[PDB]
């Protein structure tokens, strides 16, 4: 993304498709290294009635 | 719920006819391909500069093994034996007896480098967090004997690393 | 003396000679020749450190081991190792070139290539990263550059 | 580490030593238990 | 609950499909061009 | 006690097929010889394929014998073309194999094995 | 008549391929595996076992 | 049973049971059982002997067309005087389903080949003599295809131990690689992991 | 869960390895409409069964 | 393929052999924000098997 | 005997043979043969070497891991020597060089050096002591080699009067410079008998020595089984290679008929057959290709 | 808390050292012999006993689901803490 306009251009005839719309390097775009912490749910057997194992 | 790859019928009139003999004698394709690598000439390369920089990671990375310890200076492995129960390769050895106070501990830990598949079964086996997987994975050697671990060297791994070890239990704990 | 310091800087330009023009071999065995292809993909570049992709045997330096050597494979790779020309190194990657890994009580596996073949560097791992290869293959570089042949030579 | 600095606990290492592989510092494997079977060790006097 | 989630109207748009583009001139174009290139090089 | 054969009704044609695996490698023990460029002569190779044939020759069961000899004509197969190397022909041969001690005194001396 | 009569005892030791030392110098144990006195559950004592003789285990040098 | 449970399949079942009776009864030769499992799957039990025939009348009929072989499998169950149970794997794309043909045969005793049928079992009953040492009649060219080319013994057989009887170094004075009897630095620890209660009811034997 | 997403099927007319590279690009491209699909369809809920 | 690597890696811990799989479901649940770096990829992937 | 030492297994590679060598000159030709034959019974092998580890790269994988500890020593520092003998029970002496260069004559490689180690392996215990002399060995003999070992012969046995000392003849393998020399001299015929024996009959005895308890302080000298004249074996060397470095000191040494000696033991009495050159000479000369056996006097 | 031996060896926590006549010791010429200098029997001494005024306490070693499982501790004797099973934290009564 660092590259000219004039490279930009060339790349952009001699490829035949506009690169920059879809560039394979990653910049800024991309999800944070750190995330909040989660709380993931149980399951459908967390339950305190109803809930023999022989069932 | 299927489609026909290749059975397109080429046309037969004079313009088509045309085209793909001027294609053939101009060679046109063939200056597709010519201007496309130039195209990908000019971009920038996505090489990095190893060593001092390093391919991103997760917290969930498995390398180097260690042993870890309560905050107070206790060994946090109480000789359970279910690592090595657990362990796909058997590249655990434990023998354990106890202590001069009592305690369980372990008297052997061998864990052999050249046998572990790095699975990570023997650290989610484990209900102390005892051994873990740490992130490093730079430890390559020279010979082989020194990939043969005992417990020494693990505790010492452990003490080395702690301090992203226990970042990296803080940061994925909760997805356990 | 002289003869002292002459010695010495020719050792050192021919280790830097030989250190920074590696040759690799890569016998493609299992998984981990896989990830010495990742270790030759653009993100790493073993080619921007002097180090070819995919060299001849008759005229590699280092010889990579990446995978599982079998019985019916470790003649084959005796012979291989015999007709590389002097200096040469090899480098075992993973497991199952350490030292059997996961197939290491199998009735059909060579337990380690050590065995067969004398090896300078282990690269632990399963697979080993290609920066963990990466790693290695710049250790064996250091190996290289404090090795003392002409100073050995000029004492003997 | 200039921002949230890693928890300070005694036991972890002060100085971070690199890969002493190859060195007079390297790793040397060796077996941590005892002698499991205790020999007799015959009397210094004669039998007379 | 916390999860990884897809977004209520979902993602954008992901093509899937062959994008070629079909440029530069005609068979008689091409053949126009080359051989008034052969004329002025004669003449 | 009515089996299936394999290839021989009784023991006339298994000692028939014996026979004729034993002339073919005896046919094929110089030319083995001369192209994997052995250390040994023909007449050691002669002397470990009769070596071979003398301890396989207790048997008396047609269908166990026609197996021997359909093992040891892909033997002859697999040495005929070279698939084998040097080391796969050299193997019948245990130059670097210790010599195991075989009366009481030595076995007692050197382990508890019986 | 596509069956033959082979009126000798089955034995398939030239075909095993295992060594004659592991033949003729080992003994097999055929038996029911005894219930473990810790336990009360006896549904490890149902079927047949053979097993060989217990050799020679020593310490590796080295680790 | 809703969130955890597998649920069945009732009318695969009565399909399966209904094409199981068809087949036993189209060929009461040499079919001795047939079974279909609780996941719905449909297994042949036959005589060794009909091999060819159930597999060409499986192959050929207009109401079975099972063209594909998927794999072609021997077990080794050492209590049966037939240990070996030599297992084809069918596989019918007219009609989108599966067969299991199951025959039997012990060490001496040798099988048909099925080359004549289908064209996989070259290669898979190849692999089955290599490693089980199950003889095939009648084979176009019948050798091993993944041991050694040395190797004595056949090694997915129960009787063969997991680490073989020979080990591979190589030897400077011989200048050569050599195979000499195995010994292992440390030894593959056996664990008995069964537990002394019984699991499922379903499947109890019953006593002598 | 193959049955609740839509894809085609490339299917091939001569039998060459042309036709089977082919082939194979045209899985890729289906594999991203499977993907796209995939990601705009995760539920909620646990990872593992419940038969602890 | 490095890539679609760092998506394996950051959801299992390991680049190729991730052992993830498991009868019963998979051993741990998708981290956050990783949906959103695989629709990015997808996304670039329809112009990367246009380029091939 | 402690319980470290006692030996266990069946002499394989993973074994327990209860041996610790030290191999001086292990980097050479006979140590390299000797080595191979100690790591394949399982024993502990002290390597003590003077050059880069990369000529040791070939020894490194003759035994199991942890069985082969290399070292690094110098010929005129004792304390090298203490570091390396002081844990072994037995040390082999193989030191030696057929040229005398500008830091080593052959009065420090032959008479110094032996001396040095047999002194340090007597204050440090060893129970055994093997070095390896010379069969024309002679104090008055015309060349430097042999009086010089001679002399230095004589220094360790009077300094370790429990020392083994073995004189092989001569010895042809892949790796010698015997019939390496004959063939790739393309250096004459004369009245000099000679009897050379195999490296791995020489191997076989110097193993035996060390497993043997009589054989300390005796003198065993290694022949092989027959005498031939120098020119018809020049001859046989050559008909046998398909083909129609040196100093002054190996031409004297190549001159000089191999003595004999009834007295001494041979290797008949440490339990090794002699193998005669007919079996190997085509082992040891195929590589210099691109025949009637040689007259036994 | 480490401890030399009259050959010159580190002992390890587990008390291993080799024996002065045994041929094992060759391994560590020109090399070192690596123990780890944090004896956690001597580290866990330091610890100051936890007095309380409940008949039973709770111990899961600190941190929650980042400690040993939870286990219950009786303090009816009056001679002797409480030690944990797991983490080695002992408790005495109040009373
Ligand atoms: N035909 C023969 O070979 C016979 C040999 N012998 C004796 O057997 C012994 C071994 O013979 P061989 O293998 O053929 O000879 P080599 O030259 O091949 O080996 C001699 C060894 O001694 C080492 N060495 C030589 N000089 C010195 C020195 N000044 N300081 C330290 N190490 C040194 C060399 O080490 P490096 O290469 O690393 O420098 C080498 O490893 C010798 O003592 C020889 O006299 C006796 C009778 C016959
Ligand atoms: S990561 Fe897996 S193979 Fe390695 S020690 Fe742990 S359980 Fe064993
Ligand atoms: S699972 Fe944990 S506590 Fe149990 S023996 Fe292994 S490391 Fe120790
Ligand atoms: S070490 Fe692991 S990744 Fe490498 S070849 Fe072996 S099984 Fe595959
Ligand atoms: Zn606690």
């Amino acid at each position: 993304a660092s590259a000219t306009r004039l490279i930009q251009g060339l790349r952009n005839w001699a490829s035949g498709r506009d690169l920059q719309a879809k560039l394979q390097l990653r910049y800024q775009e991309i999800s944070k290294r750190t995330q909040p912490p989660p709380k993931l749910p149980v399951g459908p057997s967390h339950r305190l009635s109803n809930n023999y194992y022989c069932a | 719920t299927y489609k026909y790859v290749n059975l397109r019928e080429p046309s037969m009139d004079m313009k088509s006819v045309t085209d793909r003999a001027a294609q053939t004698l101009l060679w046109t394709e063939l200056i597709r391909g010519l201007g496309m690598t130039l195209s990908y000439l000019f971009r920038e390369p996505a090489t990095i500069n190893y060593p001092f920089e390093k391919g991103p990671l997760s917290p969930r990375f498995r390398g180097e093994h260690a042993l870890r310890r309560y905050p107070s200076g206790e060994e946090r492995c109480i000789a359970c034996k279910l690592c090595e129960a657990v362990c796909p390769a058997q590249a655990i050895t434990i023998e354990a007896e106890p202590r001069a106070d009592g305690s369980r501990r372990t008297t052997r830990y061998d864990i052999d480098m050249t046998k572990c598949i790095y699975c990570g079964f023997c650290q989610e086996a484990c209900p102390v967090d005892a051994i873990v997987e740490g992130p490093n994975f730079e430890f390559s050697t020279e010979t082989h004997e020194e990939l043969l671990y005992n417990k020494e060297k693990l505790l010492n791994n452990g003490d080395k690393w702690e301090a992203e070890i226990a970042a990296n239990i803080q940061a994925d704990y909760l997805y356990r | 003396s002289r003869g002292e310091y002459v010695v010495a800087k020719l050792d050192d330009l021919i280790n830097w000679a030989r250190r920074s023009s590696l040759w690799p071999m890569t016998f493609g065995l299992a998984c981990c020749a896989v990830e010495m292809m990742h270790m030759a993909a653009p993100r790493y570049d073993m080619d921007r450190f002097g180090v070819v992709f995919r060299a001849s045997p008759r005229q590699s330096d280092v010889m990579i081991v990446a995978g599982t050597l079998t019985n019916k494979m470790a003649p084959a790779l005796r012979k291989v190792y015999d007709q590389m020309p002097e200096p040469r190194y090899v480098v075992s990657m993973g497991s199952c070139a350490n030292g059997g890994g996961y197939y290491h009580y199998s009735y059909s596996v060579v337990r380690g290539c050590d065995r067969i073949v004398p090896v300078d560097i282990y690269v632990p791992g399963c697979p080993p990263t290609a920066e963990a290869l990466l790693y290695g293959i710049l250790q064996l570089q250091k190996k290289i550059k404090r090795e003392k042949r002409l100073r050995i030579w000029y004492r003997r | 580490p200039t921002v949230k600095p890693p928890t300070a606990r005694k036991f972890i290492w002060t100085n971070h030593k690199f890969n002493l592989s190859g060195t007079p510092q390297q790793y040397v494997p060796y077996s941590t238990t005892r002698k499991k079977i205790q020999e007799w060790v015959p009397p210094s006097t004669p039998y007379k | 609950v916390k999860q990884d989630m897809p977004p209520v109207g979902g993602y954008g748009p992901i093509d899937y499909k062959r994008n070629l583009p079909r440029r530069g001139l005609s068979g008689y174009s091409m053949f126009a061009v080359g051989i008034g290139a052969l004329l002025f090089g004669y003449w | 006690t009515s089996v299936k054969p394999i290839f021989s009704r009784d023991m006339n044609e298994a000692k028939r097929r014996v026979r004729e695996l034993y002339r073919a490698w005896y046919r094929e023990v110089p030319n083995t010889v001369h192209l994997f460029q052995l250390d040994i002569s023909v007449k050691q190779g002669r002397d470990k394929v009769r070596e071979m044939f003398k301890k396989n020759a207790h048997v008396t069961d047609p269908r166990v014998v026609d197996l021997l000899v359909i093992k040891g004509k892909m033997e002859l197969e697999e040495t005929i073309n070279v698939w084998k190397q040097r080391t796969h022909v050299m193997r019948f041969f245990h130059e670097t194999e210790a010599p195991r001690p075989k009366d009481f005194l030595s076995k007692f001396y050197v382990g508890h094995d019986p | 008549t596509q069956l033959i009569t082979v009126d000798e005892k089955l034995d398939i030791t030239t075909l095993t391929g295992v060594p004659e030392e592991h033949i003729k110098t080992r003994k097999a144990r055929i038996f029911v595996p005894a219930r473990n006195n810790m336990q009360s559950g006896v549904n490890n004592t149902k079927k047949w076992k053979m097993e060989f003789d217990t050799r020679e285990r020593w310490e590796n040098p080295l680790m | 049973t809703r969130p955890t449970v597998r649920p069945r399949n009732d009318v695969a079942h009565k399909q399966l049971s209904a094409f199981g009776e068809y087949v036993a009864e189209i060929l009461p030769k040499y079919v001795q059982q047939v079974q279909v499992s609780c996941f719905s799957e449909l297994e042949i039990c036959i005589h060794p002997d009909g091999v060819i025939p159930v597999l060409t009348f499986l192959r050929d009929h207009s109401n079975a067309q099972f063209k594909s072989l998927a794999d072609l499998t021997a077990v080794d169950i050492p209590t049966r005087q037939n240990r070996f149970e030599i297992v084809y794997n069918l596989l019918s794309l007219r009609f989108n389903s599966r067969i299991r043909v199951k025959t039997y045969t012990d060490e001496l005793t040798p099988v048909e080949s099925s080359v004549s049928v289908y064209k996989a079992a070259n290669w898979y009953e190849r692999e089955i003599w290599d490693m089980f040492g199950v003889f095939f009649a009648n084979h176009p060219d019948l050798r091993r295809i993944l041991t050694d080319y040395g190797f004595e013994g056949h090694p997915f057989r129960k009787d063969f131990p997991l680490s073989g009887y020979v080990e591979l170094r190589y030897d400077d004075e011989v200048k050569r690689v050599v195979a000499e009897p195995v010994e292992l630095a440390q030894e593959f620890r056996k664990f008995d992991l069964n537990s002394p209660w019984e699991a499922f009811p379903a499947y109890r034997q019953p006593p002598e | 869960v193959y049955d609740q997403v839509e894809f085609d099927v490339p299917i091939g007319s001569r039998g060459d390895c042309y036709d089977r590279y082919l082939c194979r690009v045209e899985e890729m491209r289906q594999s991203i409409r499977i993907i796209s699909q995939c990601l705009n369809k995760m539920p909620p809920g646990e990872i593992k069964v419940d038969d602890a | 393929r490095e890539k679609m690597f760092e998506f394996y890696e950051r959801v299992s811990g390991a680049r190729m052999h991730a052992a993830y799989v498991r009868p019963g479901g998979v051993h741990q649940d998708l981290p956050l924000g990783l949906m959103d770096d695989i629709y990015e990829f997808s996304k670039n992937f329809s112009l990367r098997i246009d380029e091939l | 005997l402690h319980h470290a030492v006692i030996p266990h297994g069946k002499g394989g590679r993973s074994s327990v043979s209860g041996i610790v060598a030290t191999v001086f000159g292990a980097t050479g030709f006979l140590g390299r043969y000797l080595v191979n034959h100690l790591g394949r019974m399982g024993s502990q092998v002290i390597v003590p070497y003077r050059c880069e580890p990369y000529d040791t790269m070939h020894l490194r994988p003759m035994g199991d891991l942890g069985q082969i500890i290399f070292m690094d020593w110098n010929g005129r520092d004792k304390d090298s020597i203490r570091r390396a003998v002081e844990h072994s029970n037995v040390v082999i002496n193989l030191v030696g060089r057929e040229w005398e260069t500008k830091n080593f004559d052959f009065e420090d490689v032959f008479v110094k050096i032996p001396q040095a180690i047999a002194q340090v392996s007597k204050e440090a215990g060893v129970e055994k002591f093997i070095h390896i002399s010379h069969l024309n060995a002679d104090i008055k003999s015309s060349s430097k080699y042999l009086r010089n070992k001679a002399v230095g012969e004589k220094e360790v046995r009077e300094t370790f009067p429990e020392a083994t000392i073995i004189k092989p003849a001569d010895i042809f393998g892949r790796e010698d410079r015997f019939l390496n020399y004959f063939a790739n001299i393309r250096s004459l015929g004369k009245k000099t008998v000679k009897q050379p024996v195999y490296i791995v009959d020489v191997t076989k005895g110097i193993i035996n020595a060390i497993k043997d308890p009589d054989a300390r302080g005796k003198t065993f000298a290694f022949v092989g089984p027959n005498r031939y004249l120098l020119f018809d074996l020049v001859q046989y060397v050559f008909a046998v290679a398909h083909r129609p470095w040196t100093t002054r000191d190996k031409v004297e040494r190549i001159h000089t008929t191999d003595r004999t000696l009834p007295h001494l033991p041979g290797l008949e009495d440490l339990g090794v057959q002699a193998t005669p050159l007919e079996l190997k000479a085509i082992e040891v000369l195929r590589r210099h290709r691109t025949v009637q056996p040689a007259k036994t006097v | 808390g480490v401890r030399t031996s009259p050959t010159g060896e580190k002992v390890t926590h587990t008390g291993q050292v080799y024996d002065d006549e045994d041929y094992r010791r060759v391994r560590f010429v020109g090399r070192q012999k690596e123990v780890n200098e944090n004896f956690a029997i001597d580290l866990i001494a330091e610890q100051p006993v936890s007095q309380v005024g409940s008949r039973v306490i709770s111990c899961d070693g600190g941190g929650g689901a980042l400690g040993h499982p939870r286990v219950y501790i009786n303090l009816d004797k009056e001679t002797k803490t409480g030690t944990c099973g797991y983490c080695g934290l002992q408790f005495r009564q109040q009373h």
